DNA sequence: TTTTTTTTTTTTTTTTTT
């Protein structure tokens, strides 16, 4: 009887009641045709829409009926996409359904996998990928701003890593510079974060800038999040940079922070240090010279010893030059027997 | 100890004298593969020393020399004698996976400059014997997932298709797959959006799953999307998805749509779909300029390509509803218009002379070499259509006259200048199914109902030069490289049965209709296509020895020993020697007698 | 006028000597 419901059924598409996937008539591009010139034809122009939006938000109301809309429609003529996509296909209707996409968001805080064990926020948020058209850019990132600042920490760690399917090419600057914003301050959400400020077109300075603050805070990280971290790092190395972010990650790391709880981390860590080192040669003399040149301060650590004797019993060719090193360091009395 | 063992059995084998006189020697190649077989039990001690033999074999002696005897036979032997240690040694020994499986990938990986192909051998060889014994030794594999960004492409393809098995039974390594190809999506180099493209297109191909089966279809059309998103990017990119869209329809039908309506969007940025406007596609709109450097976007003739194809399948395989109809009518209205355009429509051979000195002599080779692969295309199509109408032979002969305008316009600007440019010989759009039934149709057939539309075919001598030319360029792509570059062309099986028709052809021909039938023209008796035949025959008799050699039973049988029919095929061209020597021709093509003892040097080495 | 073959040069690899 609604407005929104009438032109979608003249459109080509059953509304299913809420339990199975709504069913198709016709195809993608000819229902979201026909539904553009059946609001492009139609009397006062500048009112259906609002009128559209507000029976939309009036018919999702409820929970299953969202949900199926959320959900992907059924071929009758053999499975294609959802109501919400085809519906946001059309740029004279995408910013009112932006916005009361968005407005709803918040109920679904604290709800989570009730019967068909479908989260629904991803869902919501999955809706926005790959859009063909985008009208508005600035204020959806704005949209997108506050949602990823009020969110839970789970639905937060959610929604960032899924920014680069959502924006286009345009506005990656002020984002950058917000989520770096973000990683100052939370700490919970360095793993997500750095893994999207390379998956975005950024300026290489400002990742040199990042990987410089993350090295920093290297010892406020949970043990869960460290051989990520350290794995971001080692995998972000140039040839030219090699070895001052080598000495800095030496003198940074310490094992007497994180030491089933913490020898699981260690194991899994050094895993990450021994897999970088034999899929990349430079990192194995970068480190010696790292621990060779530290010849002054006789605060040697167990990593010295510990990354000596994994860089012997990986790359072979180093053997000779580790065991000079090691010598060295005896006679000179900075390694010792405790 | 290795080498020296094969370099004397290479001296035994090739003569009869010292296989009289010495008595059969076990060889130390026979004594080591007994050593690893001996090894099972307890002797740990050797086993860590068999790896580093196997390893030395192969990365002393793999290739290098395409990046003789003597150095290839003797070497082959050994790297081969290597990848046979590490790969039985693998089997048994439960403790040295992931000794050698992860110094395999890291050969891999890293190298990456000198050629590794002998490692991409052993690592398929090694994952396709038991991917349920790498389940135990699995992370190794996904530890080289990470670096995939960065390695070249061809040994990005190479090495997901090697690693494949694995991919089939473990999930959890599909899934860490795609978190890879899903970063490198967006990655800032170039290499790692190629590698993203060919890991997701090898996913749609070789899998329908990638938990409520809804949400693996919602997943494909994701992809999908991202794949719809990629085709904005570069030219290479672009026809990298062209050549995957095919096999992507062809295992998953159900992505027919998704795929065709991405094409026909795509089709319509460069149609212009209104008659009488007689370049019926924008050129221009091909080839982008940001000052002075010049470079194409949209390869039209890839995309016409992949369209025809899709909706030849479409066709025959789909319907045994009103969406191919319109593709259909959009083709047929580029047939109509590009019979009744002429050249400068496109502004060819009069405004400019294809100069490689100008940005616009770039702009109209470019132009030139697309209007020569739409041709191409739609001689395919409108041979497809229909059962031997004589109109669309019409049309095939205009199109072909067109193709052919604009290869001796071509010809003659490499007349100036040299033939340094290897872009006229550059790949042609027939696929190697196509060229085979267009031989069997052009020669062999002589059914009363196809005779009068065929005649218009056959009076065209240089249309059956131009189909013999592409035969032997798709054999030559077989020997060159191991596969040929259309569709259908990446799969052995496909390209043996089209190997056997085209064999098949080629001897009908040959054999059947003598030489001296020579009436067009004396420039012409080095190009006669009872010689072109007879060439084609020799490829694919070398191709055939080399890529196939466990089928010739079989590839012998299509035209009992292997050599009874390799001596009845010996009669047949020796018949054809002596022929041709006791006509005693004072002329006497000489080019025709090399390529018979070329064949029968060829045919020999089976007896 | 172009394509193929032959001849020369250079580079790489292996062996032998200090």
């Amino acid at each position: 009887d609604s407005i929104f419901v009438k032109l979608l059924k003249i459109s080509g598409i059953i509304l299913k009641t809420g339990e199975s996937q709504n069913q198709l008539a016709v195809d993608q591009i000819a229902f979201q045709k026909k539904l553009f010139q059946t609001l492009r034809r139609h009397p006062s122009y500048p009112k259906i829409i609002e009128e559209f939006v507000s029976g939309l938000e009036s018919y999702i109301e409820d929970e299953d009926s969202f949900r199926n809309c959320l959900l992907s429609c059924e071929r009758l003529q053999s499975y294609s996409k959802s109501l919400i996509k085809l519906l946001l296909g059309i740029d004279i209707l995408q910013p009112a359904i932006i916005k009361t996409l968005f407005e709803k968001l918040p109920e679904y805080f604290f709800e989570n996998k009730n019967s068909d064990e479908i989260n629904i926020p991803r869902l919501i948020v999955s809706q926005l990928k790959w859009l063909d058209r985008v009208v508005d850019g600035k204020d959806l990132t704005t949209k997108i701003m506050q949602l990823i600042s009020i969110a839970p920490e789970n639905l937060q760690h959610d929604i960032i890593t899924s920014l680069p399917e959502i924006l286009g090419d345009s506005q990656h600057a002020d984002v950058g510079k917000e989520l770096s914003d973000l990683l100052i301050e939370n700490t919970s959400l360095t793993v997500p974060i750095l893994d999207v400020l390379s998956s975005l077109r950024l300026d290489p300075n400002f990742l040199l800038k990042v990987r410089q603050l993350v090295m920093d805070k290297l010892s406020s990280i949970r043990l869960e999040d460290l051989p990520v971290i350290i794995k971001f790092i080692l995998h972000s190395v140039t040839a030219m940079d090699t070895l001052e972010v080598i000495s800095e990650l030496r003198e940074k790391l310490d094992l007497q922070h994180c030491v089933s709880s913490g020898q699981s981390c260690i194991i899994l860590l050094f895993d990450v240090i021994k897999s970088a080192i034999r899929y990349e040669k430079t990192i194995s003399e970068a480190w010696i010279k790292a621990i060779e040149n530290t010849a002054s301060v006789s605060e040697h650590k167990v990593f010295d010893l510990v990354m000596l004797f994994i860089i012997y019993s990986t790359n072979t060719q180093t053997k000779k030059y580790i065991d000079r090193v090691l010598r060295n360091k005896i006679r000179s009395g900075c390694i010792q027997e405790q | 100890s290795v080498v020296k063992s094969f370099k004397d059995l290479q001296l035994l084998q090739g003569s009869k004298f010292l296989q009289n006189l010495v008595p059969h020697r076990s060889y130390v190649s026979t004594m080591i593969l007994e050593v690893v077989k001996n090894s099972v039990h307890s002797w740990d001690h050797v086993t860590q020393g068999l790896v580093e033999l196997g390893f030395i074999l192969m990365d002393s002696y793999g290739p290098k020399k395409v990046l003789p005897s003597l150095s290839r036979m003797p070497n082959q032997h050994a790297c081969k004698l290597g990848a046979n240690i590490l790969l039985e040694t693998f089997k048994i020994h439960e403790m040295i996976r992931q000794e050698i499986l992860e110094q395999v990938l890291n050969r891999v990986v890293t190298r990456a400059s000198s050629p590794i192909s002998h490692f991409l051998d052993l690592l398929s060889n090694i994952v396709m014997y038991a991917p349920l014994v790498l389940q135990n030794c699995s992370s190794k594999v996904t530890e080289a997932f990470d670096y995939l960004s960065f390695l070249p492409l061809q040994t990005v393809q190479r090495l997901l298709k090697a690693v494949q098995p694995l991919l089939k039974v473990s999930m959890s390594m599909r899934d860490c797959l795609i978190l890879v190809l899903r970063k490198a999506m967006f990655a800032n180099q170039l290499d790692a959006r190629k590698s993203a493209v060919a890991g997701f297109l090898l996913l749609l191909k070789n899998f329908k799953v990638l938990y409520n089966s809804v949400a693996n279809e919602t997943f494909c059309l994701e992809i999908m999307d991202s794949l719809r998103r990629c085709l904005s990017q570069q030219a290479d990119v672009r026809l990298m998805l062209y050549e995957g869209f095919y096999d992507v329809l062809r295992r998953n039908s159900q992505l027919a749509n998704s795929v065709m309506q991405t094409l026909l969007s795509q089709l319509k940025q460069f149609y212009e779909p209104e008659p009488d406007l007689l370049p019926p596609l924008k050129l221009e709109a091909c080839i982008l300029t940001q000052g002075d450097q010049i470079s194409l976007q949209e390869p039209l003739d890839y995309l016409l390509c992949c369209i025809q194809h899709c909706l030849a399948w479409y066709k025959n395989t789909v319907i045994p509803e009103a969406f191919y109809e319109d593709l259909d009518d959009i083709l047929e209205s580029i047939t109509n218009r590009m019979i009744k355009s002429e050249l400068e429509d496109f502004e060819l051979d009069k405004s400019a002379d294809f100069s490689q000195s100008t940005s616009i002599g770039i702009k109209n080779n470019i132009s030139a070499f697309l209007v020569m692969g739409v041709c191409e295309v739609l001689i395919e199509y409108n041979f497809s259509i229909s059962s031997f109408s004589k109109n669309r032979f019409e049309d095939i002969l205009s199109l072909f006259m067109c193709y052919k305008k604009l290869s001796d316009i071509l010809n003659e600007k490499a007349g100036k200048a040299k033939t340094k440019m290897a872009n006229k010989t550059s790949d042609s759009l027939l696929s190697m199914k196509f060229v085979s039934s267009l031989l069997t149709a052009l020669f062999r057939d002589s059914i009363q109902s196809h005779q009068e539309s065929l005649s218009v075919l056959r009076s065209s001598n240089e249309f059956m030069r131009y189909a013999v030319n592409v035969a032997l360029q798709k054999v030559q792509q077989l020997k060159e490289t191991g596969h040929v570059s259309g569709p259908d062309g990446q799969n052995p099986e496909k390209i043996f049965q089209n190997l056997c028709d085209l064999t098949r052809v080629l001897l009908w021909r040959y054999t059947s209709i003598p030489t001296s039938v020579e009436e067009s023209g004396k420039k012409e008796k080095g190009k006669s296509i009872s010689l072109l035949c007879l060439e084609g025959l020799q490829k694919i008799f070398s191709a055939v020895q080399q890529f196939y050699q466990p089928k010739i039973q079989q590839f012998l049988r299509a035209l009992v020993s292997v050599t009874q029919r390799t001596a009845f095929q010996i009669r047949q061209f020796q018949r054809s020697l002596l022929n041709l020597l006791s006509s005693q021709e004072e002329d006497f093509n000489s080019k025709e007698a090399l390529l018979l003892v070329t064949v029968l040097t060829s045919l020999s080495k089976l007896l």
